[PDB]
Formats: structure tokens, C-alpha cells, sequence
């Protein structure tokens, strides 16, 4: 469960992430993959390599998945309602998975805005990533 | 833990320019801000309510800096990680009851830390590489 | 987030589980406490041997929570403030000891209700005792 | 595992009691039902739509039967845990990718599964020690 607080801050450090999220997306998988190479297990017909343009595409696609889902924070279970069966009933991803993007999303974001950053953004930052997750992993 | 000689060449120069009285401090801040049950332990310390007031103590820096002096000597002890970290373990274990996920959480919260810090020059491969060092030092901590 | 299927199968369950609340509440408390002794630590004001009067009262108001919490199911972050707040702001407990005692109280059904305990009656439980766990971990 | 002599005697009476080519499939099959992202392992055993089909499945029921042989060779040798284990912890690290916290989930399913098919005689004490068995059997796979 979210705050009005911690809602603000993720609002306003996306906003100012603003039209890097397909590329903040795209590195974001590829430190996942790099550093947690059991997930590559869920992508076996794309191409994991550095610069493949079917991952900087998923990334666009994750990016704008969360841009939807911030714009949408106070009502997730509908908002995120395709991808959760896409990623529930179909894909089958455990949630360990999700944890393992959202620690790289999170890296990411210290990695390209360190003003940004601040400790309780990135509490904002983590929880948020945390209900997506957990929406996206919500059988229902 | 096992790392290339590239992996370990990256880690080791990355840490050279890693500014311990501050960077300690500021992970456990972290720690403490984004999980908050983590304050039980930490109670000794004094005002934790606010994020400012948990990265402005004085006893936070200090603790800070004995975590990441235990994480230079583990860096520098990779291949016995687990008889470095025994008396840690042990104390963590039987004395403070810590759960062995608060360690992994801390070390996550350190590589975000590291993140933040060095910017461009935090490539995927050292994050991996940071990644498998600091799921070693847990899991030695955790035995 | 749970389905209606499910929350049906806990209503029925616990309104079958009925008055011996405070007793399976005892009963998984005790083991709790004896299986997983690190969470002991949250208890050094009481009496935590076999048959304590002090863990029989603490299981019946844990029972109470939980009844209250099957009856207020569709808005438990409204029902459960003040166990939230408690539990976060104040006893600060960490989730694993909210998953072990989770745990405890389906193996205490299970012990105590065969025919009730179906796979599906499983796994409604479950996704409840998270439901409950994950609201009293919350901060607001 | 370290056990109490008690301990021991109650977990071996137990486990003469149990009716494994019931309960391993019970276990599995309630693994597969509580916990569906499982089933991605064993999507090539058929129907794991409905709970029903779940359990009326052969190649899940045998499933559950080898799990059990292993969880019984495991108990046979509670002081080698790690070397009984070293084989199946190859086979579900190197080529099945099982997340270990998948063998915490099937051991509390397993604990879940003995405690109704025994009720009154799974005593707090022998959920107990138990648990202990499970979750060294959990720290050796994962090893
Ligand atoms: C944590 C936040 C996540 C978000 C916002 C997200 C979002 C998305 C989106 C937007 C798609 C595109 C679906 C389509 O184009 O049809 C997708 C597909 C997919 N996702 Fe995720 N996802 C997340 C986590 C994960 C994780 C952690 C994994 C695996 C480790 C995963 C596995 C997949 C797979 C395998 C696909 C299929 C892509 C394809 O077939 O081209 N997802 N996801
Ligand atoms: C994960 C890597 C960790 C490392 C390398 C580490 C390191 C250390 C060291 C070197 C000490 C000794 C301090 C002294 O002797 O004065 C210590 C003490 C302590 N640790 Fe950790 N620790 C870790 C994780 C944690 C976590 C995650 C927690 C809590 C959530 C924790 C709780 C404590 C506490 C409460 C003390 C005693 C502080 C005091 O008495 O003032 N540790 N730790
Ligand atoms: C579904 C899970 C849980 C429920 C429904 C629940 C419910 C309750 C209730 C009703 C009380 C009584 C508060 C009062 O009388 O003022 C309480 C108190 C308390 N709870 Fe929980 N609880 C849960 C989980 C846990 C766990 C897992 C722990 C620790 C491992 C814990 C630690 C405590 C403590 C220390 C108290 C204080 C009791 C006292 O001071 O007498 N709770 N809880
Ligand atoms: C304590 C936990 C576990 C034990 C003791 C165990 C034991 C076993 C055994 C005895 C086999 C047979 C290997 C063979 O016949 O060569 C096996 C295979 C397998 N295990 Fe496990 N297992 C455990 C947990 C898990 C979990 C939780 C999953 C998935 C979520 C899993 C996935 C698999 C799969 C997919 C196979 C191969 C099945 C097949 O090829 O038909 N294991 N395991």
C-alpha cells in the first residue's frame, strides 16, 4: 500500500525521467540479464546481446508499461490488467524475477540521475516497483 | 566467490576510488530509510524518524564505516569469504538475530549506493561482478 | 489481489473453523515459536512454554484479527489500520516472521480440519494469510 | 541437520507411517496448485489447468514419488545432506534452473501435506524438527 507521499515522489522523478525510459528500459534489461542470467531462461528467442535491437524494443515496451502504470497508480490491478495475464497465466515469470528487474530499474535510475536519487525517492522508487510487481504477478 | 580476472580488475580499482566514510554511512542510511523494520536493530542510535534525520547521524556514519571496512576485507579475502566473515556471522546470527535477507537487501542497497556514486563508469559488467561479490559476502554472513 | 472464488473459499473455511479460533490461534503461535525460536525475540514479556495462559490470550486476539479480517476482506488497509500501525510504526516486524506465522496457521488447519483442508481451500488460505500479512507490513 | 535424539526417533516413527505413494504426489500436486508459476517446470506433464486435474495426474503422482525417495534418502543421511544432494542440486541449478526459494515452498507444502494426513501425531515438536529436515534439505539443493 502506497502514500500520498511516496505517490508524489514517484510521480515527479518520472516526469523528470521523462524520454529516456526506452533507454533506461533497454540498459535496465540488460544489467538484469548480465548479472541474473537465470532470467535470460524467459527470453529464448530474442537476442541478448549488448545493443540488439530486440532489447532496447522490450525495453521501450517495460518502459511505457511503467509510464502507464505511474500515470495509473492509484488503480493498478485494472490498469495492468493485460500484462498481468500476459505475465501470470501465461508466462508463468516468478516473482524473484520481478524483484531482480525492479533492483536493476533501481540501479539504473542511481546510475543516470544522481541529483534525482535522493534516499527517500528511492524508497518511493522501491515500494512503487514493488506494486507493479506485485500486480503484474497477481493471479486473478 | 569465483570472478575473471577482468571482473576482479574492475571491482578492485572501482573500490579504490570509493570514499568509505561516506559511502558506508550512507548505504546503511538507505537501508534504514527504504526498509524501515530494519530501525529495530538500530535503536541505540537516537532520532531515525526522518530520512534526514537517519542520514544525519553520527553513529549511522560510524556503523557505515565498520560495514564497508568488513566489506573491503572480505574484497580482499574473495577466495575464503566464509572463514573471513565467521565471527561476523556468528554474531549477526546468535547476539542480534538478524534475518539473512536483511543481508541481501543491505548488499543491494550498496550497489544502488555504488550506482549513484560513479555514474557512466558503473557498466553492467562491474554492477554483475559487484552483484556476485556482495551475494557471496551475504551468503558467508549467513552461514 | 484475490478473486471472488477464492475469498469465497476462505469465508466458508473460517466460518466452518468457527469457535475454536482462540485455540488455533494458541496452537499456531506455539508453533511458531517453537519451530522458528528467532521469533521469540518479539515476545520478552511473556510466558512462552506449553499451555501459557499469556500465548493462549494472544492467540485468541490474533484469532479475532483474523475473523475480522475474513468478514472486512474486500477493504482490509481500511479494517486493519491499527493492527497496520502497530505492527510497522511500532513493533516493527519483519515479513519473514509474518510468512512463518502464515505458515504456522495452515499447517494448524491442516492438522485440525482434514476434510476442510482441499488443495483449492489451500491456496485461497494462502493468498488470504498474504493479503492480511501484507497489509499489517504496510506503512501509510 | 543436528537433532535431538527425541527428535530423531520422532521423525522416523513418522515417516514409517507414511504413505508415500499418496503424499509425494499430494505435496507436489498442492505445490502446483498454491504456488502455479511452478508449473512452467511441468508444463510437459500434461493438464495443470483446475486443481482436480492437478491431482489426477500419473506423471505428477510419479513425480511425487521420486521427490519423496529423495526426501527419504535425505532423512536415511540427515549428517550427509550435502553429498546425498550434490547430484540433484546439479541437475536443478545447471539444467532446471530452479529458484531455491522454490525448495522452501515445497518443503512447507511437504510439512503442510504430513500434518494433514496425521493431525493430532504432527505434534508442535515433531513440526519442529520437521522443519529442521526440510530446511537442510532446501540448503543442500540450493547449494
Ligand atoms: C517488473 C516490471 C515489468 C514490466 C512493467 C513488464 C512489462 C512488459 C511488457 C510491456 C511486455 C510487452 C508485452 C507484449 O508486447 O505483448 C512484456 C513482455 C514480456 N515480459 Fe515483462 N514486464 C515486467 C517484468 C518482467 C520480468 C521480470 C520478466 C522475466 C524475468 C518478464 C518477462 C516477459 C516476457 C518473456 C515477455 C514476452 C516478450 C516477448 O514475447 O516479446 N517481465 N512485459
Ligand atoms: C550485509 C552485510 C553486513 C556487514 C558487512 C556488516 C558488518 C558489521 C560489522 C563489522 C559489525 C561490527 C560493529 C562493531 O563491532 O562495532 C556489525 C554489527 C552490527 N550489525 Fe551488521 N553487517 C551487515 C549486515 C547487517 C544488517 C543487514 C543488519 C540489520 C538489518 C545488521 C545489524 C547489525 C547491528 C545491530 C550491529 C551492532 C551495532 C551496534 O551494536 O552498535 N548487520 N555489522
Ligand atoms: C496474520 C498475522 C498477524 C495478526 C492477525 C496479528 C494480530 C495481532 C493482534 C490482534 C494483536 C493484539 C494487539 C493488542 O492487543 O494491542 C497483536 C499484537 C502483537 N503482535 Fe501480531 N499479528 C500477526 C502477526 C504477527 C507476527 C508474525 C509477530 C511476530 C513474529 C507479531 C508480533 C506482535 C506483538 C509483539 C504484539 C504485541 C502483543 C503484546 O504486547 O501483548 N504479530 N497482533
Ligand atoms: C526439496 C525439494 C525437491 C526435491 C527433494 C526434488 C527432487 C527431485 C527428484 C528426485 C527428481 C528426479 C530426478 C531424476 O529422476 O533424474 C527431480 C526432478 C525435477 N525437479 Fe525437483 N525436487 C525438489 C524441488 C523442486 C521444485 C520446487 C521444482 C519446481 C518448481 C522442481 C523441478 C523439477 C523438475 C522439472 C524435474 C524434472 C521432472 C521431469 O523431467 O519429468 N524440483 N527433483
Amino acid at each position: 500500500v502506497l502514500s500520498p507521499a511516496d505517490k508524489t515522489n514517484v510521480k515527479a522523478a518520472w516526469g523528470k525521467v521523462g524520454a529516456h525510459a526506452g533507454e533506461y528500459g533497454a540498459e535496465a534489461l540488460e544489467r538484469m540479464f548480465l548479472s541474473f542470467p537465470t532470467t535470460k531462461t524467459y527470453f529464448p528467442h530474442f537476442d541478448l546481446s549488448h545493443g540488439s535491437a530486440q532489447v532496447k524494443g522490450h525495453g521501450k515496451k517495460v518502459a511505457d508499461a511503467l509510464t502507464n502504470a505511474v500515470a495509473h497508480v492509484d488503480d493498478m490491478p485494472n490498469a495492468l490488467s493485460a500484462l498481468s495475464d500476459l505475465h501470470a497465466h501465461k508466462l508463468r515469470v516468478d516473482p524473484v524475477n520481478f524483484k531482480l528487474l525492479s533492483h536493476c530499474l533501481l540501479v539504473t535510475l542511481a546510475a543516470h540521475l544522481p541529483a534525482e536519487f535522493t534516499p527517500a525517492v528511492h524508497a518511493s522508487l522501491d515500494k512503487f516497483l514493488a506494486s507493479v510487481s506485485t500486480v503484474l504477478t497477481s493471479k486473478y | 566467490v569465483h570472478l575473471t580476472p577482468e571482473e576482479k580488475s574492475a571491482v578492485t580499482a572501482l573500490w579504490g576510488k570509493v570514499n568509505v566514510d561516506e559511502v558506508g554511512g550512507e548505504a546503511l542510511g538507505r537501508l534504514l530509510v527504504v526498509y524501515p523494520w530494519t530501525q529495530r536493530f538500530f535503536e541505540s542510535f537516537g532520532d531515525l524518524s526522518t530520512p534526514d534525520a537517519v542520514m544525519g547521524n553520527p553513529k549511522v556514519k560510524a556503523h557505515g564505516k565498520k560495514v564497508l571496512g568488513a566489506f573491503s576485507d572480505g574484497l580482499a579475502h574473495l577466495d575464503n569469504l566464509k572463514g573471513t566473515f565467521a565471527t561476523l556471522s556468528e554474531l549477526h546470527c546468535d547476539k542480534l538475530h538478524v534475518d539473512p535477507e536483511n543481508f541481501r537487501l543491505l548488499g543491494n542497497v550498496l550497489v544502488c549506493v555504488l550506482a549513484h556514486h560513479f555514474g557512466k563508469e558503473f557498466t553492467p559488467p562491474v554492477q554483475a561482478a559487484y552483484q556476485k561479490v556482495v551475494a557471496g559476502v551475504a551468503n558467508a554472513l549467513a552461514h
